[PDB]
């Protein structure tokens, strides 16, 4: 609905309700995660190498290719599996 | 503004245990290129002229 | 590898494709010097005849072919592929020969 | 019009220095990228390498140390030197010219492209046999 003559002052900088918006999005983000799986048994020693690529020596690989151990559906069997990762997710533990 | 990643990717499902799925990144079919973004030249220069003015 | 005269034969050489590749096809008559046929994937130099079908380079996970149509007795030449992939290193040796035995 | 000429001694003692020369016709040595090619009988021929002025002299990393390609701008020839030829190098040899080119797939500025070569014209060949 529109109004005539009445004139009010506003201030974006001490305005409220933005604070509760920044609260609410964080709370919605956290509520959208607890029904999903944890990734605890994944922190394990990774055997890694370079992906198959004709690499110039001065350039670095953006993809690393790693293999490791993981528990199967049972508790007794364990299997060897491989995957890909970016360089910004693995670091060097400290021959091989 | 356009942005794109061109590398074709294949997901893969490892099982952790009873009823737990986990998604790796499998094979890569194609050449390894680099994901990037494009914008137009003259529109960007003209809008920067606007904000300078 | 043998077909009837005037026909088309299918000749493949080397590994499966990985990325974008550039292929090169060379031929060689016995006792003589080597010789070019196809320099890009489907391009041939001037002074060379047509009817030599090559493969496109965009297709991934395939094998490079070479189709000869309207064959003859003069086409009896040892063939050599030379692949260049954008993922594998530089092959300093040539591919395996596929000798044709014409009818 | 162009043609070439391979030339070599042919009979080399084991563990010895081999040399080879290649004669030109018409097109001078400055113009073209040159190449040497080795082939034994019933084998795929082996690209020994390519050579040109201004540092365009990348070699085969197989041998890479005991072999020196070179040119001859005075007499307009192509020169090859080896050192310590053993029994494995019994083959016929070839000099050639080559034409290069660009293959481009992705972005140009990010070096997502490479160069290729092909040897257009061939010489005659020389049957160098290493023997004691
Ligand atoms: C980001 O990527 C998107 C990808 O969709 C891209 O949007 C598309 O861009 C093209 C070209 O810039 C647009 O095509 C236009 O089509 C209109 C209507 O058909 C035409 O007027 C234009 O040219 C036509 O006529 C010319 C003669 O005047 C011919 O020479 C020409 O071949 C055409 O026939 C023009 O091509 C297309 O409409 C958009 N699509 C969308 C959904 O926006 C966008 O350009 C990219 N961003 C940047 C900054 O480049
Ligand atoms: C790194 O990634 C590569 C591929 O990008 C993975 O290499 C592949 O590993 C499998 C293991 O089963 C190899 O399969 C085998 O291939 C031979 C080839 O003939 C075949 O005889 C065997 O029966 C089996 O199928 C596959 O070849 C190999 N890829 C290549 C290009 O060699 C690898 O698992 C990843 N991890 C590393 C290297 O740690
Ligand atoms: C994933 O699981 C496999 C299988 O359990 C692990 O393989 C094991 O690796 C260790 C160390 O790499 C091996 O120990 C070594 O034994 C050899 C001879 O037995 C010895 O010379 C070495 O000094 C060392 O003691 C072990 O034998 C080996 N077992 C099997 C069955 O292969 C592997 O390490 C696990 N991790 C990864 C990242 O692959
Ligand atoms: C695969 O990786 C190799 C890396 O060894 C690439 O080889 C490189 O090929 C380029 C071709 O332009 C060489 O560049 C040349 O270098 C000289 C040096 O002065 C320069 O003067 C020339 O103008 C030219 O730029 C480069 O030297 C060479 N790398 C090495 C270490 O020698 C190869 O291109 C890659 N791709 C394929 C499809 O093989
Ligand atoms: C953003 O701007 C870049 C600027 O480079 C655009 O890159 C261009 O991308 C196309 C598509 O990959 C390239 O075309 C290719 O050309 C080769 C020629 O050998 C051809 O064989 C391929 O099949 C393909 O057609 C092109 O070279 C490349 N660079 C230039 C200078 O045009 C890019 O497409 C723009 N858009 C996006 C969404 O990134
Ligand atoms: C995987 O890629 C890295 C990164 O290029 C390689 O590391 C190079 O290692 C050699 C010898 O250790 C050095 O001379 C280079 O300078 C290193 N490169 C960089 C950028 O530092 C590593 O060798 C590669 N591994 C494999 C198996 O290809
Ligand atoms: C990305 O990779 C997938 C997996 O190979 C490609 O999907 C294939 O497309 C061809 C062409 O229709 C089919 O013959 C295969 O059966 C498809 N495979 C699967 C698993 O669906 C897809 O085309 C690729 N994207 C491209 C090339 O842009
Ligand atoms: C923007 O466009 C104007 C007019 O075309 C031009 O004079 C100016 O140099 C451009 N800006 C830059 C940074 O080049």
């Amino acid at each position: 609905i529109h109004l005539e003559n009445v004139t009010e002052e506003f201030n974006m900088w001490k305005n409220n309700m933005v604070e509760q918006m920044h609260t609410d999005i964080i709370s919605l983000w956290d509520q959208s995660l607890k029904p999903c799986v944890k990734l605890t048994p994944l922190c394990v020693t990774l055997q890694c190498t370079n992906v198959t690529n004709n690499i110039t020596d001065d350039m670095r690989g953006e993809l690393k290719n790693c293999s490791f151990n993981m528990t199967t559906e049972l508790r007794d069997k364990k299997q060897k599996v491989y995957s890909l990762f970016y360089r910004l997710d693995v670091v060097q533990i400290n021959s091989n | 503004i356009n942005c794109t990643r061109p590398n074709n990717n294949t997901r893969k499902s490892i099982r952790i245990g009873p009823g737990q799925a986990f998604y790796a990144t499998g094979d890569i079919i194609g050449d390894i290129r680099q994901a990037h973004c494009n914008v137009s030249k003259a529109t960007w220069n003209e809008t920067l002229g606007k904000v300078v003015k | 590898v043998s077909v009837a005269p005037g026909q088309t034969a299918r000749i493949t050489c080397g590994e499966e494709s990985l990325g974008s590749r550039s292929v090169i096809w060379y031929q060689q008559r016995p006792g003589q010097a080597p010789s070019l046929i196809i320099y890009n994937n489907n391009d041939r130099p001037s002074g060379i005849p047509d009817r030599f079908s090559g493969s496109p380079g965009s297709t991934f996970g395939t094998t490079a072919t070479l189709t000869i149509t309207s064959v003859e007795a003069g086409d009896e030449a040892d063939y050599y592929c030379h692949i260049w992939d954008s993922r594998r290193p530089t092959n300093w040796v040539f591919g395996e020969g596929t000798t044709l035995i014409v009818l | 019009q162009v043609h070439l000429q391979e030339s070599g001694p042919g009979l080399v003692k084991p563990s010895e220095t081999l040399s080879l020369t290649c004669n030109v016709s018409g097109t001078l040595v400055r113009d073209n990228y040159w190449s040497w090619i080795r082939q034994p009988l019933g084998k795929q021929p082996e690209w020994i390498g390519y050579v040109h002025d201004s540092g365009d002299t990348n070699y085969n990393p197989s041998l890479k140390s005991r072999v020196h390609l070179s040119l001859d701008k005075s007499k307009n020839l192509v020169s090859l030197r080896l050192t310590g030829v053993t029994a494995a190098d019994s083959a016929i040899y070839y000099c050639a010219t080559t034409k290069h080119g660009r293959r481009i797939y992705g972005v140009v500025a990010f070096k997502e492209w490479f160069t290729y070569f092909y040897m257009d014209v061939w010489g005659k060949g020389t049957s160098v046999t290493v023997s004691s």
